[PDB]
């Protein structure tokens, strides 16, 4: 389930952080990152706590 | 002109980050430092390139003048810095110069002078360091007497900001107006222990050795038998 | 909690004024790709006089609010003059990318202060050709947040070296304007000034026009020093300062002690009292009575 | 740990809550606070299951 | 640019060296003949017989 938990989007355009470097401009990329953090982070703390 | 000598140094040159006030605290900070236990030449006057600061340390018996030229081409293509502790005038002046060891201003002529300040009218270890951050330029020095025939000696000594300039000029290339000692600055993290009274008393690195991760990571000077976990790899 | 009974503002007295007018209103404002720089300090500002708009097309201030600039400070306040058309006033942004941002001026992306453009139209618009000033348009690479560059050089585009020859596949970086009356509202030239500062632990001489109020000991009160803002109870320190140091901190890293700003000595810092409450209660079937129990 | 919490900026322009008071429009502050209440929550409701 | 020197290839909004990364849809070319001094009225914003 955690390794799985990667490939979620969680709101994000797309979820591969490559991509959302490539495709879209330093300014707005870092909205997704921070989308894409939150998300994992998340996850992270589902995990341990179990 | 003499060969380098490269002597060993003690672990000297360690300078207040911040002018903020910490006491009782072991503190960590990441800036320009003096790395432990490093080569320093022992010039006993040419061109030395100029990176990221210096970490000059001279020798002197009772005082003698000290002169620093700094500067890219020291052509008069470009700004030029002429610290100078002289008893005619301790002149602080950034301005094109034409160039020479002490006529007694060495430079030809000054076209287009930007700064210029003048200061009041003017064994022993004296340590210096200049730094160029951001447009600015600041200066750190500790006199530190002591009586030993060997140079850098053992110990532990703190340094402290005496001026700071907002010259903001290129500088790339250092030269020189007993002996002096001359080592170059990277970037590190260190561990900074404030006593009581405010003033630091002890230092260690964070990228020396194993030992000193391990000691970097607790945020301890003292490590208790058993394996610790420190970085990745 | 215990509430502040006072407020006290202690600021440095600056009798100087800055001297913000002359790089508002010069005549020879540079080019773009050799924008000039200005280092003002020490001096006490009037930002309010000066956000009354006279023509100011655009002002808008990216990390402060534009009318909050009077009461508060900062360090080492900068300013930057260049000429540019009306269409590409929106590439000075930070983070965003233009043709011109990438070539002549990138503003950091963390920028703080005011993009402060107006119209220049009026007086710097001759019907002869305005054709003394250049914008850099062709480049090896991309530029840095606040980088400097003057030195041109042939252009040499793929194969072909060009050695200074502007030949074929050579071109000059550099190209001219067309400012004149005769032209549109859109191409006109518009006078840019583009303010930068930060906000640093070392003292910040600046400073709004605000006035100073006597010290106060042994009293919840609000208190201001340089900007800093807060609460608590200021008493007669007794910790020897530097003579280069001004804060104080803590453990926690919180601001516990302050130097004077006007008389140069050491205060500390102290939030007022405070603590739970619980209350004991015998039960509402027997009586009403209670009794507080503050807890610390 | 709960301590050393507070300074982390979690995306604000300033850690501290006065700093961004005084220096920002309050349409603009609240989006800034936003951050600032979400990181300190999180880092309460890690102390309290633990 | 191998091939021989043109007589005209300044280009306008799109760098030659930016140009082979991005790309467009459906490519239009048209070919004509005219006179050496109306290379001046083949030009954007210019107006000629
Ligand atoms: C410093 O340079 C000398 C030059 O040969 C070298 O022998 C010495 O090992 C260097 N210092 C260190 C710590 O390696
Ligand atoms: C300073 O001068 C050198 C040439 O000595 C040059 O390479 C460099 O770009 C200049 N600027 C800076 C910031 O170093
Ligand atoms: C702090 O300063 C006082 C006064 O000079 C001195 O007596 C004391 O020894 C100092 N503290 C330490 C740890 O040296
Ligand atoms: C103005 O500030 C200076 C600080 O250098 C202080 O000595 C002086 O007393 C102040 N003026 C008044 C009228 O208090
Ligand atoms: C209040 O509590 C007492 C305690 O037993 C009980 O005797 C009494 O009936 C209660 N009164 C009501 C109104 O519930």
């Amino acid at each position: 389930t955690l390794v799985k938990q990667l490939s979620s989007n969680f709101g994000a355009i797309s979820s591969v952080l490559n991509d959302i470097l490539s495709r879209l401009d330093p300014p707005e990329a870092e909205v997704q990152i921070d989308r894409l953090i939150t998300g994992r982070l998340q996850s992270l703390q589902t995990y341990v706590t179990q | 002109q003499l060969p380098p000598a490269y002597t060993n140094s003690f672990t000297r040159g360690v300078y207040y980050p911040d002018k903020v006030f910490r006491s009782s605290v072991l503190h960590s900070t990441q800036d320009l430092f003096l790395p432990f236990f490093s080569n320093v030449t022992w010039f006993h006057n040419p061109v030395l390139p100029f990176n990221d600061g210096v970490y000059f340390a001279s020798t002197e018996k009772s005082n003698i003048i000290r002169g620093w030229i700094f500067g890219t081409t020291l052509d008069s293509k470009t700004q030029s810095l002429l610290i100078v502790n002289n008893a005619t005038n301790v002149v602080i002046k950034v301005c094109e110069f034409q160039f020479p060891f002490l006529e007694f201003r060495v430079y030809s002529s000054a076209n287009n002078c930007t700064f210029e300040y003048v200061s009041q009218p003017f064994k022993n270890l004296r340590e210096f360091v200049f730094k160029n951050i951001d447009g600015y330029f600041k200066i750190y020095s500790k006199h530190t007497p002591i009586n030993l025939v060997r140079g850098l000696p053992q110990g532990f000594s703190a340094l402290e900001p005496l001026v700071d300039l907002p010259i903001g000029i290129n500088i790339t290339r250092f030269q020189t107006l007993a002996a002096y000692y001359v080592g170059y600055l990277q970037p590190r993290t260190f561990l900074l222990k404030y006593n009581e009274n405010g003033t630091i008393t002890d230092a260690v690195d964070c990228a020396l050795d194993p030992l000193s991760e391990t000691k970097c990571t607790l945020k301890s000077f003292t490590v208790e038998k058993g394996i610790y976990q420190t970085s990745n790899f | 909690r215990v509430q502040p009974t006072e407020s006290i503002v202690r600021f440095p007295n600056i009798t100087n004024l800055c001297p913000f007018g002359e790089v508002f209103n010069a005549t020879r404002f540079a080019s773009v790709y050799a924008w000039n720089r200005k280092r003002i300090s020490n001096c006490v500002a009037d930002y309010s006089v000066l956000y009354n708009s006279a023509s100011f097309s655009t002002f808008k201030c990216y990390g402060v609010s534009p009318t909050k600039l009077n009461d508060l400070c900062f360090t080492n306040v900068y300013a930057d003059s260049f000429v540019i058309r009306g269409d590409e006033v929106r590439q000075i942004a930070p983070g965003q990318t233009g043709n011109i941002a990438d070539y002549n001026y990138k503003l950091p992306d963390d920028f703080t202060g005011c993009v402060i453009a107006w119209n220049s139209n009026n007086l710097d618009s001759k019907v002869g050709g305005n054709y003394n000033y250049l914008y850099r348009l062709f480049r090896k690479s991309n530029l840095k947040p606040f980088e400097r560059d003057i030195s041109t050089e042939i252009y040499q585009a793929g194969s072909t070296p060009c050695n200074g020859v502007k030949g074929f596949n050579c071109y000059f970086p550099l190209q001219s304007y067309g400012f004149q009356p005769t032209y549109g509202v859109g191409y006109q030239p518009y006078r840019v000034v583009v303010l930068s500062f930060e906000l640093l632990h070392a003292p910040a001489t600046v400073c709004g026009p605000k006035k100073s109020t006597n010290l106060v000991k042994n009293k919840c009160v609000n208190f201001n020093f340089n900007g800093l803002t807060g609460t608590g109870v200021l008493t007669e320190s007794n910790k020897k300062f530097l003579p280069f140091q001004q804060f104080g901190r803590d453990i926690a890293d919180t601001t516990d002690a302050v130097r004077d700003p006007q008389t140069l000595e050491i205060l500390d810092i102290t939030p007022c009292s405070f603590g739970g409450v619980s209350v004991i209660t015998p039960g509402t079937n027997t009586s009403n009575q209670v009794a507080v129990l503050y807890q610390g």
